RNA sequence: GGUGAAAUUCUUGGAUUUAUUGAAGACUAACUACUGCGAAAGCAUUUGCCAAGGACGUUUUCAUUAAUCAAGAACGAAAGUU
């Protein structure tokens, strides 16, 4: 463990203050970590451009989130969707 | 024969409706109420009112010519009270002086599966 | 100052057909004026009435039946049951202290497109001869009663064209065959269904509805 | 359930993982019942679902992915799809699933 | 005085957008017989990072039903789309995140995105990142829903407009705050010329209202009215309240 | 203050904290145990009617149904009127049901 | 509407009231008890899944593994906080 708290947002340094700091690292944390995917069933990597997503060892794509592969809205949009097919 | 109206009585507290319908619903006949019939503000829940509201729906439903009527009640209901009113008995005596006739009497008061939270706070109206 | 109880019309409410009487009584409209006229207006009205106002006797003042107009045919008005009801008055008497009481919440498309939710009321049974001022239920009893009654109205409600279902559900003869196969797991008292709601219906099939008017 | 019985395979009894080894086992006519994964790809899901007919071979469909069938395959790695060749402690051959 | 910074704007010579980037017109399928009555089925062949844009693009592939030939269209990627999905546009289509029905077929409670205003604008409403229309109503008596819009406002739309089912991709973007200008710079440079914004009231009151004074202030109520003018519109415009906004929208 | 009763809040023994009822009157929650839980089985019609209703009435012996108002008092709004009676440190005790 | 005795306060270009819905995010009554479970905090509509658990029974097996515990931990109402 190098960093106490800083974690990855640590390439920042000292700069924009604690909390704008706090703010992103949740949001580069998250953006910068493999998903696993749907399809394939591996887990490496990969957001590339906000909202496209992946390829791990496939190729495809996938319309996600900016900093995420799936925002909850999407997830609970589904099930919105899931309860209205069903009608 | 008997034609059907449904009398509708909101009684809560501090007030009293008599509103008197068609089975459907939809279409009204009369919206009788306390606070209509008696300029005190106060004296809208009590029985006079109440019978002098329900008079007035007796008198504007024979000229519309409607013959008995299905007693519903409703108190106030989930968030206030529950409990029946003043002028809510006082307009079914009323109903049945007037000649207006009766005929499956029902409260449908909407006592609510596991309500939203009522007045007043944890503590309450401390009076 | 306009007055439109003079501009008035007085049609007809029209029951079908498993009940006593095809007529329930008199409901009212405006006249058929250019814009809005009055067969538009009057389809799509729902008059929840007493199932001892259509059967006549007093062991079916238990209940009521929502009756939603679909057609209007020669000033006389049809309707459909579009749902089943208790008043308010009737099942909180039935709910006593001491004892279990049991509902269970049943989904099932008809033969038609008429996607039926139906529940059931279903007390626990002060038994004969108890001491146990109680007449409490297990979990696991319950568990499997509302699982029984929800196999008795996945079976009798699916089938039989929704018409029909009301044929059964009109005479108790459902709430039978949830008493006869539960006493294997545990009494019960009462057992009705209260309600029947409703969810999905087709295009009108403006011709479906008098199939029972005549 | 069906994760109790494959263990009852993988311990003492005959199964095939992956792909490959399932179709040599379908042309061989060896596979009596192949689990498929469910993320496991349609082309390859009617793949071996084809040549499942012409071998008269049940195919489960294992309710869930490759991670979890691995899992319950006593397996670490993912796998696509198994094969039931010889299990006759277990009772999947018996189970319609 | 002069013309303001942000009167010339509209005179667009600078302040035109940069499309050099920009990928494609994110744009619906055109209307009718197959999709007006049955369906059809999409390929989304590509999901795109788009330059300048809430959300990134989906190039879906039909068939012309007239041609042996293939049409190439961008949709506004919902989160939801991949590539090698199969899209289904058009009346008798089902509900699922990408498929794009007329808000009649489209049960109320749905959530739809790049619904088409009128009907054959190939969209307008709820294309940016995240959003998403909800459909509120329905009267089939004068075919029309009513429509709810990432602002709020409910709106009355024509039943055979269109839009893609599901909540649209990059949702969630403005999460992250930006940081260092630079950010916000290659932001802009990709889009349009706003950024940098100098304050009318750091400016000489040549060349804006605000400007000048001893002291950066604005003096006269930052509120203006709706019938002013051009170069007079600079502040609060046409305001109802002001000041912090508590609770609901 | 030593305790006044043993129970205090009653329902409550082996049994953590339990869910509360707001009251009728003040709209005080209690917890749905200190919460003296009086039932009010009124009928629908008041008893001076009553005569008058199934005079004016169709049908014969009727619903004349009872309205099943579960209420509910804090306490101190209980005492305030209801059944709660302050009662002497011996006659404390007794949990019979008054009256009876 | 509201009223605590009493008032203010709102619309009428039918608000309220009557009926059909829609959305949203809430809660999850009546039963409901000197009842249950949970280490507590806490937990009641449904089914389903996920593992866990007490008691129970047991001519099961290991054979001292046990009780409580400063350091350290795990959870931890509400409020508050990003
Ligand atoms: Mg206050
Ligand atoms: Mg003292
Ligand atoms: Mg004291
Ligand atoms: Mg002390
Ligand atoms: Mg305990
Ligand atoms: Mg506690
Ligand atoms: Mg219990
Ligand atoms: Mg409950
Ligand atoms: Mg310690
Ligand atoms: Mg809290
Ligand atoms: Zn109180």
């Amino acid at each position: 463990k190098r960093t106490k708290k800083v974690g990855i947002t640590g390439k920042y340094g000292v700069r924009y203050g604690s909390s704008l700091r706090r703010q992103v690292k949740k949001l580069e944390v998250q953006q910068h970590a493999t998903y696993n995917c749907s399809f394939c069933g591996k887990t490496c990597v990969k957001r590339g451009a906000a909202g496209v997503w992946s390829c791990s060892s496939c190729n495809r794509t996938i319309a996600g989130g900016a900093y995420t592969l799936s925002t909850a809205a999407a997830a609970t949009v589904r099930s919105t969707i899931r309860r209205l097919r069903d009608m | 024969s008997q034609v059907f109206g449904v009398a509708r009585i909101f009684a809560s507290f501090n007030d009293t409706f008599v509103h008197v319908t068609d089975l459907s619903g939809r279409e009204t006949i009369a919206r009788v109420t306390g606070g209509m019939k008696v300029k005190a503000d106060r004296d809208e829940s009590s029985p006079y009112a109440a019978m002098l509201a329900a008079q007035d729906v007796a008198a504007k439903c024979k000229e519309v010519g409607i013959t008995a009527v299905h007693i519903k009640i409703r108190a106030t209901g989930g968030t206030r009270s529950k409990t029946p009113g003043p002028g809510g008995q006082a307009a079914l005596r009323a109903l049945a002086r007037s000649g207006l006739r009766i005929g499956r009497i029902e409260d449908v008061t909407p006592v609510p599966s596991d309500s939203t939270r009522k007045k007043g706070g944890r503590r309450g109206r401390r009076l | 100052v306009v007055d439109p109880f003079t501009r008035k019309e007085w049609y007809d409410i029209k029951a079908p057909s498993t009940f006593e009487n095809r007529n329930v009584g008199k409901t009212l409209v405006n006249k058929s004026v250019g814009l809005k006229n009055a067969s538009d207006s009057l389809k799509g009205r729902v008059v929840e009435v007493c199932l001892a106002d259509l059967q006549g006797s007093e062991d079916h003042s238990f209940r009521k039946v929502k009756l939603r107009v679909d057609e209007v045919q020669g000033k006389n008005l049809l309707t459909n049951f579009h749902g089943m009801d208790f008043t308010t008055d009737k099942l909180r008497s039935m709910v006593r202290k001491w004892q279990t009481l049991i509902e269970a919440n049943v989904t099932v498309k008809t033969s038609d497109d008429y996607v039926l939710r139906i529940f059931a009321i279903a007390f626990t049974r002060k038994q004969a001869n108890q001491v146990k001022r109680t007449s409490y239920a297990q979990s696991s009893h319950i568990r499997q009663i509302r699982k029984v009654i929800s196999e008795i109205l996945t079976r009798e409600v699916q089938n039989s064209t929704l018409a029909q279902l009301t044929s059964k559900l009109i005479p108790e003869v459902i709430n039978k065959e949830i008493e006869n196969a539960t006493k294997d797991i545990f009494p019960l008292q009462n057992v009705h269904i209260r309600k029947v709601k409703l969810l999905k219906q087709p295009k009108f099939d403006l011709g479906s509805l008098l199939s029972l008017h005549g | 359930n069906i994760n109790q019985k494959l263990a009852l395979v993988v311990k003492s009894g005959k199964y095939s993982l992956g792909y490959k080894s399932t179709v040599k086992s379908l042309r061989q006519g060896k596979a009596k019942l192949i689990i498929i994964a469910a993320n496991t790809p349609v082309l390859r899901k009617s793949e071996l679902e084809y040549y499942a007919m012409l071998s008269k071979t049940k195919v489960y469909y294992f309710q869930g992915g490759n991670n979890e069938l691995g899992t319950a395959v006593g397996k670490l790695f993912r796998v696509g799809v198994v094969t039931i060749l010889d299990a006759g402690d277990s009772d999947i051959l018996t189970a319609l699933a | 005085g002069r013309v303001i910074r942000n009167q010339r704007k509209g005179a667009g010579s600078i302040f035109t957008s940069h499309t050099r980037l920009r990928q494609g017109a994110a744009k619906l399928r055109n209307l009718d017989y197959a999709e007006r009555h049955g369906y059809i089925r999409g390929v989304v062949k590509q999901i795109v990072h788009d330059a300048g844009r809430g959300a990134p693009l989906a190039k879906v592939v039909f068939r012309d039903p007239y041609k042996y030939k293939l049409r190439e269209e961008t949709f506004i990627a919902n989160e939801g789309l991949h590539t090698g999905q199969f899209i289904y546009a058009g009346k008798k289509a089902s509900l699922n995140v990408g498929n794009v029905l007329p808000l009649g077929s489209v049960p109320e409670g749905t959530i739809i995105s790049n619904v088409e205003e009128r009907p054959g604008d190939r969209g307008a409403l709820a294309r940016a990142s995240g959003n998403y229309v909800i459909v509120i109503g329905h009267n089939p008596e004068d075919n029309k829903t009513r429509v709810r819009l990432p602002s709020g406002a409910k709106k009355i739309i024509s039943s055979d407009a269109r839009g893609v089912i599901g909540v649209v991709a990059g949702g969630g973007r403005i999460d992250k705050p930006l940081l260092k200008a630079g950010r916000a710079f290659h932001k802009y440079r990709v889009k349009r010329n706003s950024w940098p914004k100098t304050r009318g009231v750091a400016m000489n009151p040549v060349d804006h209202p605000h400007g000048g004074g001893n002291h950066q202030h604005i003096g006269k109520a930052s509120t203006i009215s709706r019938g002013a003018v051009s170069g007079q519109k600079a502040g609060l415009i046409a305001a109802r309240r002001t000041g912090l906004l508590r609770g609901s929208q | 203050m030593p305790k006044k009763r043993a129970s205090n809040g009653r329902n409550k023994k082996g049994r953590g904290h339990v869910k509360p009822v707001r009251c009728v009157n003040c709209s005080r929650s209690v917890p749905k145990d200190k919460a003296i839980k009086r039932m009010a089985i009124r009928n629908i019609v008041e008893a001076a009617a009553i005569r008058d209703l199934s005079e004016a009435s169709v049908y014969a012996e009727y619903a004349l149904p009872k309205t099943y108002n579960k209420l509910h008092y804090c306490i101190s709004c209980a005492i305030h009127a209801r059944i709660v009676r302050v009662r002497s440190r011996t006659d404390r005790r007794i949990r019979a049901p008054p009256q009876r």
